[PDB]
């Protein structure tokens, strides 16, 4: 009977409309507590993860230099990421500022407020990533057999890395360490045999320093600092044993930087490389 | 082994057993025999060991699903551990499932064992009595004290205590259903008839009851020696019965299991399509089955029965079947018997009618002789009739206490007449000794009179004095003359008018009236040596001499009127079916409340309007008083019409067959009937009725055996209490089912949202399993302890087919209101967690593919930050834990709102049921153990939660409570409206 069907359907219509209204109202009342500039908590992200650009599936880099298709995907991924680091895209001056090529103290651009609008960002030049920038050598070192991986630190909003103090040097001591404004990053062999057969490793950072400069921090969060360019570190493994499953572990050292056994990509990462013959 | 004295004559009985035929064995002989023979108790058969019941309880209900799920989880753990280390989570989940199924089985076993011990202990103190005769005196002793060789007298209604060889049977009929199989009246004869022990009628073989008459027997076998003890078939114990509530629950569990199977199949197909691991999808399948099925429902029904059995035990009652309570709670017609149930069953002579005059008497504490003169010839003849036709005898050895305190093992009316004759005249025993008796017909309901043949010792030696008593109307119709002033004269209209007006005066007080007459058989017709046969008519039964009437006070019980008022308030039709005259029955019904105030029958309407009875239409009369003959000559269609168109019905002058006809017609009206009876005449009605009720004291052994329930307190309010307990059982089961069905949607919905909208998985397999095993086991049991509401007995009886335990409206409510609201609260807390960590609600759309991609360790959130895969899986675990906590709090709200159906929580009380708070505290404990244990070390998709995430869903729980209270309030304020019709479950 339609006379009662209409009434019960009407009751259901108002009932579900009221339920949806309560749900939406509660969501909105929650969202007024959410800031658009600074996240409420950083429990899960505060220690930034350390990742690489080639974007390899199973933490494996497998390619034969003879066959271009073996490293075609890796080269395409690297160039696709590096498209935004070309000097053509950094030509603008209203948003991009040219800070010095020598590492310096982290620069504060103000508190996270809608006032002052969009902030300015330092420009990162590709020529600093020599031998792996692609400007001098297209397709990087995959043709010759000298793979390049670009190492980046995961973006954390309002994060200021603290490099290790001079008194306590957990990493390899260096005359050129320059700890006040460089976050050290070192790639070593995973185990004894890989350490023996890893070969020479050379690092390309700003001004020949090994790690991430500190003036590129803190990140302000895609709304005050869109088109942000995080510092990059290039690692080339030069000569390594052929037809060998070499495992490489790259680690970032610092006071804020932390490590966990559960998260294998927190403050460090693992790469497996075998160059087929 | 077949060695009996069936063919052996009565002469050897005295010599073989050394017991007298009448006096019997002496007390000293009984003492020595008791220490040598032993008690008369059958060997209790070994049914099943406790370990078998215990294992059955762990394999009873839905425990098979839990066992299979645990086995599959352990197999998956073994498979994944064969390859690599894998995760140590399937073994722990299986351990939890095994622990919970073991705990549920243990609880169910403990509850059913407690119920079984309670029912056995409260069905075992009732003793079987035997009327043994020792030293020419009869004393009532328990059947366990019976020995071999003694003489036992058994009449109608009492079960035969042992293998007795009958030596004196007067038309006695026995039911050999336990022996042969037939319930037909089997006549008994003293003479040896058949060579086979079973076929002969000179011996009864225990486990049988006498249908009518009296029988005297000699015990031959006791215990396992008798035929019923020889055969392995159980005389009593577990019968054949399946309660309709079991059918309803079994149908509900079947349909929910089927729907759960469809759901797990469809989710398993979708999960395989979405590229899950096979073992993971199988565990998800198992979680889908476990969550949907109502585990603990059988435990809940066991708890309800175990509680209500004890609740009726507090009211001093006996229930044979644990689930007869459910049938009693749905009773719509109560066919009660006036004498022995509605009244005190204690009676005293108060008024007497002879010589066209009503004589009053002192009810109690007379302390003086009667007012009326005893020298009158008419009263002397009446006293002689009372003394002769009566068979009652005072209890031997008790002639020191007053007359009323002395007990008799005969008819109650016979007892009262014996007391009156003893207090007004000399010893009745001496009169009976002087008046030699040759043959006598015991009172039977079919005849409605008692027939006796006596040898006259008067100078006018007629030698055959036929004295009868019984129904005044039949006796008057069988009498063509009445003695007035000691002189016989033909019956005239003046005597009839005086008798009728005196009878109305007696009946106006609700008193019972009996008729008494005598006649002297002529000497020419019957010589001194005459052979009398029961079948042969011989002496005429007509043209007797009327004498007068005697009135009998039968006061009712004090609490019966309140019980009747409650029953009529609950929509139960009370029908009085008695063998008394219509006038007294109507007076008693008016006094107690069977016939309501201002309610009148057709005769009352005709009297008050002074119009012809036939001219009066039948519709204006709301009450009727139907005689036995009118019902006897009444077709089934007419009886159905009579029961349909009348509110209050009183049946008078009824026979056992008439009671059976009434019961079967009331059944034909598709109504559940409860019949109360105490005598052997009530057995067919007791068996045919849906619920059988018998009196603890006034009831007979046959009535106790046939009844499905026994009132050891002998009050009508016990029936009201039993109906209330049944209604409470139905309400509590409905509440438990409604609560259980709520949580199905909060578990199924998140996976659907995950598949469709692409949000990261709001809930996992482990979290669904833990919600099931921590929110839908203990509270479901706790709802079985809920008390009855205030409107429990103000509701109409539920129709068997119209009203069902799980109707579609209950499922609609439980799924589409509470389930959806709980899911909305859980999703609110999920969105709160994700937004506070950095992922806004809009960014979570279609984020599923990138979320679980292990390749992407730099997922960009709404603020531009990059997230590692493990970090966002930890975020997923936190969201799942918050969803679990929200669902648990909303289940607290659902449990609060599910303990009532009409009244508010303020009327019922928040802390009345402490087991509700036990379950809530258990949920608090398990939530803390899950969030702070196994969350500090994140193993089972659980992590520690911040303090604010516990209180996010509290407003939604309060909203659930407010909405349910508003619905109940609008139902209460507007009964029978659209809201009441469509929003009531
Ligand atoms: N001991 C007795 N002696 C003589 N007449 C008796 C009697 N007991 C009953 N009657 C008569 O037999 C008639 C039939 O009544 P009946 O005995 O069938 O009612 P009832 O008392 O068995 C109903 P219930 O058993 O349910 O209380 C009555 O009218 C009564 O006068
Ligand atoms: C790296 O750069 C140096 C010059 O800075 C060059 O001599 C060398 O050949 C390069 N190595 C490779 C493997 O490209
Ligand atoms: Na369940
Ligand atoms: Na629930
Ligand atoms: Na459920």
């Amino acid at each position: 009977t339609g006379g009662s069907w209409f009434k019960i359907l009407l009751f259901y219509v108002i009932f579900y409309g009221c339920l949806a209204g309560i749900f939406i109202g509660t969501i909105q009342v929650m969202l007024l507590t959410i800031s658009e500039l600074k996240p409420t908590y950083q429990d899960r992200v505060a220690p930034p993860g350390l990742t690489q650009i080639p974007q390899i599936q199973k933490t494996e880099i497998s390619f034969r230099p003879n066959d271009p298709k073996s490293y075609e995907a890796y080269v395409l991924n690297i160039i696709r990421f590096l498209e935004k680091y070309k000097d053509s895209a950094q030509k603008d001056d209203m948003i991009f500022e040219d800070c010095g090529s020598m590492p310096s103290e982290p620069k504060e651009r103000g508190e996270f407020n809608h006032e002052r609008g969009e902030r300015k960002v330092c420009r990162f030049k590709l020529d600093w990533l020599g031998n792996c920038s692609g400007l001098n050598d297209e397709s990087y070192g995959y043709k010759e057999g000298k793979p390049c991986i670009i190492i980046k630190l995961n973006r954390v909003l309002g994060f200021k890395p603290k490099p290790p103090k001079n008194e306590s040097l957990e990493t390899y001591p260096l005359t050129m360490k320059y700890n006040p404004n460089v976050l050290p990053v070192q790639c070593t062999g995973k185990r004894d045999e890989d350490k023996d057969k890893v070969g020479n490793i050379e690092y390309f950072g700003m001004g020949g320093f090994y790690g991430f400069p500190l003036q590129y921090y803190p990140y302000y969060g895609k709304l005050l600092q869109p088109k942000y360019l995080q510092p990059l570190l290039a690692v080339q493994f030069t000569n390594l044993t052929l037809d060998t499953e070499i495992r490489i572990e790259c680690k970032a050292y610092g006071e804020n930087i932390g490590y966990s056994e559960k998260d294998r990509f927190q403050g460090r990462f693992d790469v497996k490389i075998e160059v087929k013959s | 082994m077949d060695l009996d004295d069936h063919r052996l004559s009565n002469t050897e009985l005295e010599q073989k057993y050394g017991t007298n035929i009448i006096q019997g064995l002496s007390s000293v002989r009984a003492t020595e025999l008791l220490a040598r023979d032993g008690p008369n108790t059958l060997t209790p058969p070994k049914q099943t060991p406790e370990i078998i019941k215990f294992l059955k309880q762990m394999v009873g209900g839905f425990s098979i699903l839990l066992w299979i799920g645990a086995a599959l989880c352990w197999i998956a753990f073994v498979i994944q551990y064969v390859n690599n280390s894998a995760s140590l989570d399937n073994v722990y989940l299986g351990a939890i499932l095994v622990l919970v199924v073991i705990l549920t089985g243990i609880f169910a076993y403990y509850q059913e064992a407690k119920s079984t011990n309670i029912m056995a202990s409260f069905s075992k103190m009732i003793p079987q009595q035997a009327l043994v005769i020792r030293d020419a005196e009869k004393k009532v002793i328990s059947a366990e004290q019976l020995v071999v060789g003694d003489v036992v007298e058994i009449k109608g209604g009492d079960q035969i205590p042992a293998d007795i060889r009958l030596v004196f049977s007067q038309g006695c009929k026995v039911d050999n259903s336990s022996l042969t199989g037939e319930s037909e009246p089997q006549a008994r004869s003293t003479e040896f008839t058949h060579e086979n022990p079973l076929e002969t009628k000179n011996i009864g073989f225990y486990s049988t009851t006498c249908l009518e008459g009296t029988a005297t027997g000699i015990v031959i076998n006791t215990g396992d020696r008798t035929i019923i003890g020889r055969i392995a078939s159980l005389a009593s114990g577990v019968g054949s019965e399946k309660t309709p509530i079991a059918i309803e629950i079994e149908h509900f569990v079947h349909i929910v299991a089927g729907v759960a199977v469809s759901i797990d199949i469809i989710f398993f197909i979708t999960a395989v399509c979405m590229k899950y691991y096979v073992l993971d999808a199988i565990i998800f399948l198992i979680s889908i089955i476990v969550a949907n099925v109502p585990e603990g429902l059988l435990a809940t029904v066991t708890v309800t029965l175990s509680l209500t059995a004890k609740r009726m035990a507090k009211k001093n009652c006996l229930v044979k079947n644990l689930e007869a309570v459910e049938t009693l709670g749905s009773t719509s017609i109560i066919c009660s018997d006036k004498t022995g149930t509605l009244t005190q069953n204690r009676m005293t002579v108060a008024h007497l009618w002879f010589d066209n005059q009503i004589f009053v008497a002192d009810t109690s504490e007379n302390q003086t002789k009667q007012a009326f003169d005893q020298s009158s010839g008419t009263w002397a003849s009446l006293s002689k009739i009372i003394t002769l036709c009566n068979r009652a005898e005072f209890r031997p050895g008790q002639e020191s206490v007053p007359i009323m305190k002395r007990t008799v093992v005969g008819d109650a009316s016979e007892t009262a007449l014996l007391k009156f004759s003893e207090v007004i005249l000399g010893d009745v025993m001496g009169i009976r000794k002087r008046n030699h008796k040759v043959a006598e017909i015991p009172f039977n309901s079919t005849n409605k009179f008692q027939l006796s043949i006596h040898e006259t010792e008067d100078p006018n030696n007629k030698r055959f004095l036929v004295v009868m008593k019984g129904a005044p109307e039949r006796i008057l119709e069988k009498c063509s003359t009445i003695m007035i002033n000691g002189q016989e004269q033909p019956l005239d209209k003046s005597s009839a008018d005086s008798f009728h007006t005196a009878y109305m005066e007696l009946g106006g007080l609700g008193e019972r009236v009996l008729g008494f007459c005598h006649l002297y058989l002529p000497a020419e017709q019957f010589p001194q040596s005459y052979i009398f046969d029961v079948d042969s008519v011989n002496f005429p039964t007509s043209n007797f001499c009327f004498v007068g009437l005697l009135s009998m006070i039968d006061p009712p019980r004090s609490t019966v009127p309140d019980a009747v008022s409650k029953c009529r308030s609950a929509g139960i039709k009370v029908i009085m079916v008695t063998g008394d005259h219509p006038i007294t029955a109507k007076a008693i019904a008016k006094s107690v409340g069977i016939i309501s105030a201002n309610n009148e029958t057709v005769e009352d309407i005709a009297k008050r309007r002074n119009i012809a009875v036939e001219q009066v239409n039948k519709r204006e009369a709301k009450a009727a008083v139907v005689t036995g003959m009118e019902l006897k000559d009444m077709t089934p269609e007419q009886l159905d019409e009579l029961l349909t168109n009348y509110q209050e019905i009183v049946f008078a002058r009824t026979s056992p067959q008439q009671k059976l006809i009434i019961v079967e017609g009331c059944q034909r009206q598709d109504a559940i009937v409860a019949v109360t009876g105490d005598g052997v005449n009530d057995s067919p009605a007791l068996k045919k009725a849906d619920i059988g009720i018998a009196m603890g004291i006034a009831g007979s052994d046959a009535a106790k055996n046939a009844a499905d329930m026994v009132l050891l307190d002998d009050n009508f309010a016990s029936i009201v209490t039993g109906v209330e307990e049944g209604r409470l059982i139905f309400d509590n089961l409905k509440k438990t089912i409604a609560y259980t069905l709520t949580s199905n949607i909060p578990e199924l919905c998140p996976f659907l949202i995950y598949i469709v909208a692409g949000l990261p998985l709001p809930i996992g397999t482990i979290t669904i399993l833990f919600i099931d095993l921590g929110t839908d086991i203990i509270p479901s049991i706790a709802l079985a302890y809920e008390k009855a509401e205030s409107d429990i007995m103000n509701r109409k009886p539920r129709h068997k087919k119209k009203d069902r335990l799980v109707n579609t409206q209950l499922a609609i409510y439980s799924y589409l209101h509470i389930g959806l609201m709980q899911a909305l609260g859980g999703f609110l807390v999920y969105f709160t967690v994700y937004a506070q960590q950095g992922f806004w609600p809009t960014s979570l759309i279609n984020l599923r593919v990138a979320w679980e991609t292990d390749d992407i360790n730099d997922l960009e959130d709404s603020y531009g930050q990059e997230w590692t895969r493990y970090q966002r899986k930890y975020l997923e675990w936190t969201g799942s834990t918050a969803f679990f906590v929200a669902i648990m709090i909303q289940q607290w709200a659902d449990l609060i709102i599910c303990k009532t159906r009409r009244n508010s929580i303020f009327q019922q009380g928040l802390f009345r049921n402490k087991v509700i708070w036990v379950g809530i505290a258990s949920q608090v404990i398990v939530a803390l153990i899950l969030s702070y244990g196994l969350g500090s070390v994140p193993a089972l998709s659980f992590t520690m939660l911040r303090v604010q995430y516990w209180f996010v869903a509290v407003p939604h729980a309060i909203l659930i409570w407010v909405y349910d209270e508003m619905r109940k309030l609008f139902i209460r304020l507007y009964p029978g409206s659209w809201w009441d019709k469509n929003m009531y479950y």
